[PDB]
C-alpha cells in the first residue's frame, strides 16, 4: 500500500482564485460562507491514485484521430509537470477537453448555434513521461459566449485536470492561448486576483515544436505543491 | 524568505465537466478504460455499501453539474494506489451528480481505520473532492458513519472542529436502498447546515 | 463621363513595403529593378471605375450564407474607408477573400492537409455607404504553412481590396488579429519597415459590436491617399 | 510639417487572389454579375481589339499567379466610370494569366485620345495594375500601340521616360489572333527589357 | 548505420550573417541572388558522421606541443558545446586554426610581413568529452592586416569548426577575445546584423581555469542546433 | 513565444581553412589519421565513381579557396556514420579546390536510394556544404546524377523546386577518366546558372 | 480592443428624489405638467387594473422612499413612446413609496403581448426601473400576471431564470380594491424572496 513518508507544501490561497468572485455569477450561491478548516496532513492526504496501469488507448491522447479529421488549426500542445522545487512529475495523470473549432463543446448541454464538427470529440488523457512530460494534438478551441453578464465570451481554452502524487496535489484548471484579447475581459480568468498568477496560465506559441508544414506547437507547464520528506516529525 | 515556483492556479471544471472526466454522464462514448464510481467488486473483502448524496448551493437548490473525485482506505485500512480495473478493489474513484434528481453514487465498501501521522487512529472515512462550476478550486470534505460514533469522537481530524455542531456535518445517515446497506451523505455548499471543508 | 478634377496626396514609398524584401522569398524574382518613373496626375489616373450599379446578391457579404454552416469562430469584420483628410467614401468597392477555419483555401493550387468545410467558400464583397461602412460576416481563418523559409506560418488573415475613388486609390492589403503572435514573425508582415505601419493592419477586437451569444466583432479601418481639389494648376 | 492620416500599408495579393477577384480562375462558381475581361460587347462603337500578353519575372521564367486590372477611355476618348453589364462599353475590366501557357487576354476596343492636365493630348493607352505573390504593391504601366507611332512620339508621359530605350518596353505589337487584330503586350517585371512602371 | 530519429531546430537566418554584407568586399560575388529553397528534414540531414574512432594523436589539441616553445601568451581555450535547449553535445569533434602570435598564418598564400615562428603549427582538434567540454592550449593570435578597406585589420581571433550530431548542426565560426577594440570595426564581424550576436563570439578571460605562474584561460561555449525526437509524423 | 538559447552565428572559413581542415593542401605536414577525399577503398562495394568539378563566382571566377565536405549513404542505401580510417566506405569526406586550376576531386561509390521522412524514395544523390572566404554561412545543396533520369524525375526534393530549370543545376554530367567512370558537378554561387541552395 | 467613451456613472437617486421626480410626495407644489401614476384614462381601451406593492430591504424592514418607473405595452401589445398628458394611455409612469405605510400604486391596463427579437412573444409584462437611496445603480426587474400561467411557462424571459423558484419572484397577485381589479407586487431587494433583477 501507499505509505506516508511526504509532506506537501501548503497551498497559497491568495494565488489561486477565491470561492467568492462575484463578476462570475455561479460563485455567489457556490462558496462557502463558513472558513476551510486546516488540518494536518496524514496518509489520507498525502497518498493517491497511480496510474500507470490503467489500459490507455494508442489516440488517447491524439484528438485528431481519437474521435475524416477534424476543422481548425492544428496544433499541438505539450509541456511539463513539475513541483515547486522544480522536481519533474513521472507516470502521472493529465486529462484534457475542450470545444470545437467553433465553440461549440460535445455535451448535451451546450446549445450554443455554433456546429459540431463530425470528425471531433473533445477529450483527451495522457500519462507523463520519465521526465515529466505530456503531449496532446488537438485543434485550437474557438471562444464561447456563456450566460454571465449581457456580452461576456470564454476566451479558447482547454480545460486540464492533472493527478500528481497525492489527493493533496490535484489539480483542475484551464489553459488560454497567447496573446487572446479576451483574456483580460473573462470573469473566470478575473477570479485570480495576481496578474502574476493570470500569466501561469497562458500558453506559448512554441515555434520550435511545431511540424512544419503540418501543424504549430503551444507550450503549457504546469507545476503542483512540491513535496518534500518529512523530518523531525 | 525563500519562495518556490508558484504552484499553477486552479480554474473551475466548469459545466462541461463530463466530456473529459465522466463520459457516460456527458452522453458520449467512453474508452476501454475508464475511472467512475465501483471501487470494489463483489468478490472483494469488507462490507460493502453504497454511498449516495445530493449537493446543495446557497439557495437550497441542487448542483446538479457537481463532479467528486473519493480516495478510501481498503476494508483492512490500507491505501491501494496502484488503480488497475482487474483490482477487487480500488482506492479511487469518480462520480458525478444527474442532471435530472441530481443524485451520485458510489458502489464500495466501509474502510478500515488508518493512524494520523502522530500515530492516532482516525475513525474511519472517505476523502472527496467536490468539483462544479461556480467551484473556483475544489472543495475537500470527509465523509465519516453514523454508525461508528465511538470512533468518531476520538478522531483527532474531526475533533478540529471548534463547533461540535458543524462535526455532525461530515457525518452519512445509515439506511437501505433496495434492501441493501447504503449511507446518505449530502453536500451543503454554503448556508445553513454548510458542511465543513478543509485545507490541508 | 468622369473629369480631371482632383489630385490624390503622393503616395508615401517608405511607409508601404518596399519592392525587394529578401525574407519575403518570391519578390526576390518579382521586384523591379530600375526606379519608378514619376508622372503628373492626369485624367487616366485620377479617375476610376464606379460599382454603384454592379448586380449585389444578398448574401454577397454574408461568408455564413453565401456558399449547413461553417464551422470556426463567428465574427462581424466591420469598419470605415476614410481618405487621408479623415473624409469617408461612400458606394466604394471592398472584396475580401481568405482561408476556412483550419487555414484551407478553397482554390485548386492549396495543397495543405487541413481540410475543405463543405459549408465554406471564402469570399465577400460589399459597397460602403453613405459614412464610408462596410460589414462582412464569416469565420476567423486559421494559420496557413507556406513554403518560404523551412518553418514559416502566415498569422490568420483576411486579404482586402478597396477600390476608392479613383485607379490611383486603389488598393489590396492583408487584416490581421489583434494579439496573434505569429504576427511579428512573418516575414510579409516584416515586408513593411515601420512597426506603426504594422498596427494599422491589426483588427481590433470590437465587444460593442458583437452579437452576445452569437458572433464576435473585429473593427478594421481602411485609409485611401487624400483626395484634394486642384488648385493654382 | 503638416501630416495627415497614413494611408493603409499595401499587402501582396497572395497566390489566392483568385478566390476573390478571379472566381472562374479559382475553379469556383461565380456570382450572378462579376468583373472580367470584356469592356466591350460586340456592338460597341470603336475598333474592337483581343490584347493578350505574358508576365515574366527577373529569372525569365513566367507569372502564372499574376492579377490584371485595367483602365481605358472608350473610343471617343471617354472615361466610362459607371461600371455596368449591361453598357455596351466599360473602362474598367480585370483579367489573369493561365496557371498553364500563363497567358492574359482581354477584349476590348482601342481608346481614343485624352489630354493630359496642361490640356496636351496623350497617345491612346491603357492602364495597367499588376498584382500577384511576391509583389508587395502592385506595379503601374501603360500599353500604347506599335500603329500608334506618330502619337507616341509627341505623348507627355512617354517624354517623361528619360532612355528611349525604355519607352519601347510600353509598346504592344500588332498582330492578329484567329485573323482577328490584337496586339500582344508581354510584361518584364525585372532584368533585361524590363518594363516601365510608374508612380502617381 | 545511422537513422532518421532526430529533428532540428530551424536555423534563424537572420541572427547569423546574411551572405551579402557589402563591407566585407568578397562576400559580394560570393553570395547568390536567389533565395534559398526549403527542404523538409529527412535521413539526408538528421545523420551525420561520428569521429569517436578517430585516431587523435596525444598532442592533438596542444598547440604548444604540436608542431622549443611558441613566444606568445600562453592560453588555454575551454569551454562546452550544448545545443539548444542546452543539453550537452559528447563525443563531438571541434577543429581550430589560427595565426601565431603575430598575425601570420603558416599558409602559403600568407605574405604577411610578421615572421613565422618556428615552434607553431595553429592547428588542433579535440573530440567533446561526456559533458560537452573540449579544451586547447596555445598561444594567443595578434590581429592580422587584410586587403578589405585600406586599413582593415581583423581582430585576434581563433577559428572553430564544429560537427555536432548531423550535419544539419555542423557549424563554422570565430572566437574573438574580451575586450579587444578592434572587435567593433571588423567588417566580418559586422556581418551579423544583431550585437548580441556578436556577443556569443567573444571568449571570456577565465582565471578560474588558469595555472598559476603558467598560463591565462579563455572560456568559449558553443551552441548548436536544438535537437529534438520527431512527433506525430 | 517560448525561445531557445540562441545557435553560435556562424563567420566565414576564412582563405587559410586549409590549414584547419585540409593540411595538405595548405602545404603543412598531416597527422596519423585525416578526413579526406577517398570515402571508399578500392575493395569497396558498389559502383566505384570519381566526381570532380569547379566553384565559380558571380563574375564567372573560379573560386580556388573553397573547402567542401560530403554526406552520402553507401551503395546499399546506407549512412555509414562510424567514421573509421579502416572501413572500406565511409559516408562522410572532405574535399578542397586548387590554388591552382581549382578543381576538387572525390573518390567514392554511387548512392544507394533513401526514403524520405514521408517514406517515399529519393534519387541517388550527394550532400555538400560549401565554405569558403567570403562565404558568412555555408551553403548546401545536392548532387544528382544524368544517367539516373527516372529516379531523378521524381524525387521529392528536386520536385519542390518551383522552376525546372533550376533543377538542373543540380545534375552531375557523366563521362570517364582514365576509362573510370566520372562524374562533373560545377558550382555557380550567383548569377547565370545559379546553383540551388537548400535551407534545412 | 476598440473602447468607446465611458458611459458617466450612477449615483444613488438619494432621499430627496421626490423634489425631483415626485413633487407632491415631497411635499412641494407640482408644476401645469407632471409625470406620474396614471398611464390610463378611465375611457382607454384594454383590462384597466390598479397595481400596488411594498419593497423591503435585507432586514424585511420597508423602504419608503424608493421611486419606481415604469414601461409597458397598451392593451394592443403596442409601446406609446409619444408621451403627452392628452393620450388616453402613456406607456411610460411613475410612483413613489408612501413615507408612511410605504405603498405605490398605479393606474393602467394589462399589457399585450410583444416577441421578443427572436420573433417569440413574451407574457404580458410591466418593465420596473427601482431607484432610492442605498441604491447605487438602479434595479431592474418585470412585473408578471399570475392570471397569465400559459403564457408565463413559455415566455423567453422567465425561461432564462436557472431556477423556477426565483420565476415565482415576479409574478403579482390578482386581487380586488373597491371591486376594482388589482395585482399586487411585493419587491424584496435582498434576502429570503429576494426579487430576479435584470441586467440588459
Ligand atoms: O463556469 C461556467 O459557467 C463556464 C462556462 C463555459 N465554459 O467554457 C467554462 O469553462 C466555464
Ligand atoms: O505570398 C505568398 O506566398 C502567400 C502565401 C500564402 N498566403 O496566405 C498569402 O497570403 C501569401
Ligand atoms: O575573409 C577573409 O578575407 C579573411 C581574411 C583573414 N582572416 O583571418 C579571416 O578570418 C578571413
Ligand atoms: O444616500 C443618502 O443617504 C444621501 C444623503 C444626502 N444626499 O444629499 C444624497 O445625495 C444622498
Ligand atoms: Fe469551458
Ligand atoms: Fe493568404
Ligand atoms: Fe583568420
Ligand atoms: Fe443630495
Amino acid at each position: 500500500p501507499a505509505q506516508d513518508n511526504s509532506r506537501f507544501v501548503i497551498r497559497d490561497r491568495n494565488w489561486h482564485p477565491k470561492a467568492l468572485t462575484p463578476d462570475y455569477k455561479t460563485s455567489i450561491a457556490r462558496s462557502p460562507r463558513q472558513a476551510l478548516v486546516s488540518i494536518p496532513q496524514s496518509i489520507s492526504e498525502t497518498t493517491g491514485p497511480n496510474f500507470s496501469h490503467l489500459g490507455f488507448g494508442a489516440h488517447d491522447h491524439d484528438l485528431l484521430l481519437n474521435f475524416g479529421l477534424p476543422i481548425g488549426e492544428r496544433i499541438i500542445v505539450a509541456g511539463r509537470v513539475v513541483d515547486q522545487y522544480g522536481k519533474p512529475v513521472p507516470n502521472t495523470l493529465v486529462e484534457m477537453w475542450q470545444a470545437n473549432a467553433g465553440g461549440r463543446y460535445r455535451h448535451k448541454n451546450d446549445r450554443y448555434l455554433a456546429p459540431l464538427d463530425p470528425n471531433f470529440g473533445g477529450v483527451g488523457r495522457c500519462l507523463t513521461d520519465s521526465d515529466g512530460y505530456y503531449s496532446f494534438r488537438t485543434i485550437k478551441p474557438g471562444p464561447y459566449p456563456w450566460r454571465n453578464g449581457p456580452n461576456d465570451w470564454r476566451p479558447a481554452h482547454i480545460h486540464f485536470g492533472i493527478s500528481g502524487p497525492s489527493i493533496a496535489t490535484k489539480l483542475i484548471t484551464q489553459l488560454y492561448f497567447e496573446g487572446d484579447p479576451l483574456i483580460p475581459m473573462c470573469p473566470i480568468v478575473k477570479s485570480i486576483a495576481n496578474p502574476e498568477a493570470v500569466q501561469q496560465l497562458i500558453a506559448k506559441l512554441d515555434m520550435n515544436n511545431a511540424n512544419p508544414m503540418d501543424c504549430l506547437a503551444y507550450r503549457f507547464d504546469i507545476v503542483l505543491r512540491g513535496q518534500r520528506k518529512t523530518h523531525f516529525e | 524568505p525563500i519562495e518556490l515556483l508558484p504552484e499553477t492556479p486552479s480554474q473551475t471544471a466548469g459545466p462541461y465537466v463530463h466530456i473529459g472526466l465522466a463520459l457516460e454522464a456527458a452522453g458520449n462514448p467512453t474508452r476501454d478504460q475508464e475511472i467512475w464510481n465501483r471501487l470494489a467488486k463483489p468478490d472483494a473483502p469488507g462490507e460493502h455499501i453504497l454511498l449516495l448524496g445530493q449537493v446543495y448551493d446557497g439557495n437550497g437548490h441542487l448542483v446538479r453539474d457537481s463532479f467528486l473525485e473519493v480516495w478510501q482506505a481498503d476494508a483492512n485500512g490500507e491505501y491501494q494506489d496502484a488503480y488497475n480495473l482487474e483490482n477487487a478493489f480500488n482506492s479511487f474513484g469518480r462520480t458525478a451528480t444527474t442532471f435530472d434528481a441530481g443524485e451520485w453514487t458510489l458502489h464500495t465498501v466501509k474502510p478500515g481505520v488508518v493512524n494520523n501521522a502522530a500515530g492516532v487512529p482516525m475513525a474511519p472515512h472517505i476523502n472527496i473532492s467536490l468539483f462544479a462550476r461556480g467551484i473556483n478550486i475544489h472543495l475537500h470534505t470527509r465523509l465519516y458513519f453514523d454508525d461508528e460514533a465511538q470512533a468518531n469522537a476520538k478522531c483527532p481530524v474531526l475533533n478540529l472542529i471548534e463547533q461540535p455542531q458543524r462535526r455532525e456535518t461530515l457525518i452519512a445517515k445509515r439506511c437501505e436502498v433496495d434492501g441493501k446497506t447504503a449511507y446518505r451523505f449530502d453536500i451543503r455548499i454554503q448556508g445553513e447546515g454548510e458542511t465543513v471543508f478543509f485545507d490541508f
